[PDB]
């Protein structure tokens, strides 16, 4: 699922790709941590939740 | 305990530092006062 996203998906709008996300000015160039995050997690459908 | 009012609270430069460990948490938002903590651990 997307949590970091530049502006609003527009509606019916699919996001389809999987780029590293870019968060306040540390500039990350392929590397996550301060303010660099991957947008798409992995959320683990555990059926007991 | 550093709480502090009527204090314009720059985060934007505190969050955009890039000399910090973790931001585990900003400019557009305003509080009654902020208890700032201050302390060292390992």
């Amino acid at each position: 699922y997307r949590l970091f996203r530049k502006s609003n998906l527009k509606p019916f709008e699919r996001d389809i790709s999987t780029e590293i996300y870019q968060a306040g000015s540390t500039p990350c160039n392929g590397v996550e941590g301060f303010n660099c995050y991957f947008p798409l997690q992995s959320y683990g459908f555990q059926p007991t939740n | 305990r550093k709480r502090i009012s009527n204090c314009v609270a720059d985060y934007s430069v505190l969050y955009n530092s890039a000399s910090f460990s973790t931001f585990k948490c900003l400019n557009d938002l305003c509080f009654t006062n902020v208890y700032a903590d201050s302390f060292v651990i390992r």
